[PDB]
């Protein structure tokens, strides 16, 4: 059972969805910019507990070790 | 996996743009809208230059493809040049409904009447092979490398990777997402770095 | 004062442009897929979201209809 | 120049901060649960544009390919 | 009705416990570092944040003082 | 890099807990608070069983360490058992200020007076070697493996990895964060998998 919390931003939601569908993994999509209940449920997860690292300009979301190493 | 058929002018651009869309599985360019059998590029008749998009409906909606369709050209002018007319060929009544609704909404939101015509799809004929993946096919190096990898022109142009590559060559695709699609293809590593070497040469 | 960073390959860019014009909102469009200056300006702003709605000082990322309505 | 947007949740903010400090990288920390301005600035970044994938119970933030593969 | 998931090695757990008692709020404590049932219950809730403040149906992750005050 | 000195009962627990904290660089257990030189475990005198924490101030605050301090025991009872008394030995007036303020706040918030005493640090004496990293030192396998890696008991117990390992053995640390600290140490890969093999045996 898979849920994908999406947005109205076209780079990455479609990336995750294409990856999941191409691997034949069936999922249900909740758009947190059109489904207020979905965003309230995502906030009940520790989503504001994830840190964000700003390197002069770029943004790393979560502790992505190798990415932060490269900058 | 669903099919849409659009027409918005010369189809090289539509091919290179729609083939960069995540959720689009494959693209073909051809001719549709006329009353003649097997039209050719210099013998279209009443046909329109069209693109057939095969898209994964779990990733992108027909309505989102329509958003992109009306985002690539502004048909606020009425021409009788059938080769370049703005048309939506619908395959079922749901496509017809969505297209008519969105056309009404655009007309109302911008105050300009839209001259895109929503018509039922009769026959979509393929265009000549030299029109398929036109930009990629003209970068002979990377083109023949990928064609040897996919084992034939037909297997190449019918693939998702070829659509993404033709889009990237046309500057409509980030190199990062090209890497992401190449990861999706799962190349046997050696062909992978060969292709990446050729693409980063540009 | 409104600026809209958009792209050709994005349905939500088109939808928010239609929203703004449907609500009679004059806005500037910076299509980052053809305006390299606009895309690099957005690039070293920290964002990589498309579409971005800059309302003079606030920033709306994606087609958050209710948030854009709040202005 | 490095910025770390932190929270009042002790697992991961301290992880990122210990990683950065141990590598002698000097950073400034903005706690988005005590600095409203910091959270408004983080929202001006495309932070709600990042997707989240719920696998039956667990939460993957962003397109972490290998993690999603393992579940 | 309040429940508080806490841990020994977390300053913010202590701070929010002190906040709740300073505001005379009866609450249940589930220290996930010594109550294995509590920690696995929190584990397959999707969260991994510590401390978690479950207010009967809402969920506050971390010591968001202003959000907890709103109840 | 700063120093705090606490006392909250028998120091095995405090060692194993504070050594699991990210931001704590090293820990030592010993004796502090008495008027005798070089006390021993069976000859403490008026000394208290104490922990000295060396912590990276860029990661964790003295006040957060105090939060953890009062989160590991509830000193709402007054004893004259000096070996196990709750004390905060301050190294400067800032520590004294923060500790007094937080003690007042706890007393007011819970309605119970706090009997932790805030006193100036005179001399912190080290405890015997068999009290250092007590839980890790008693898992002889992993203990001697890590000791051979770090090349001596002193180099071992003075390290961050040893504090994290002693905490994990005591069940105060996630195995994931143990892996994270091991990544921080940058072991030459072979010793890395040897240590991981031993730790996952438990």
């Amino acid at each position: 059972e898979v849920i994908v919390y999406t947005s109205n931003t076209c780079p990455h939601s479609f990336t995750v969805k294409e990856f999941l569908s191409e691997n034949n993994v069936e999922f249900t999509e909740k758009n947190i910019q059109t489904d207020a209940a979905a965003r309230k449920e995502l906030m009940k997860k520790g989503i504001m507990a994830v840190p964000v690292i700003q390197i002069d300009e770029e943004v790393v979301v979560g502790f992505d070790r190798d990415k932060i190493e490269e900058l | 996996l669903s099919i849409a058929v659009f027409a918005l002018g010369c189809f090289w651009g539509p091919d290179a743009q729609f083939g960069s869309i995540k959720g689009v599985v494959s693209t073909r360019v051809g001719y549709a809208g006329g009353t003649t059998n097997n039209p050719s590029y210099y013998n279209l008749g009443d046909h329109s230059e069209s693109i057939e998009i095969q898209y994964d409906a779990n990733v992108i909606t027909y309505g989102e493809l329509l958003n992109i369709f009306w985002n690539l050209h502004n048909p606020v002018y009425e021409t009788t040049n059938r080769q370049y007319m703005s048309r939506i060929f619908y395959l079922d009544d749901g496509q017809k409904s969505e297209a008519l609704e969105m056309k009404r909404q655009i007309e109302a939101a911008n105050g300009e009447k839209i001259y895109t015509e929503i018509v039922p799809l009769e026959n979509f004929y393929l265009a000549e092979g030299y029109h398929q993946k036109y930009y990629l096919q003209n970068t002979t190096k990377l083109y023949q490398t990928l064609k040897a990898i996919y084992g034939g022109f037909g297997n190449l142009v019918r693939s998702t990777l070829a659509a993404r590559m033709n889009g990237y060559i046309a500057g409509n695709l980030s190199i990062a997402s090209l890497k992401e699609e190449m990861d999706l293809v799962e190349l046997p590593e050696d062909q992978y770095e060969k292709v990446l070497s050729i693409v980063e040469e540009i």
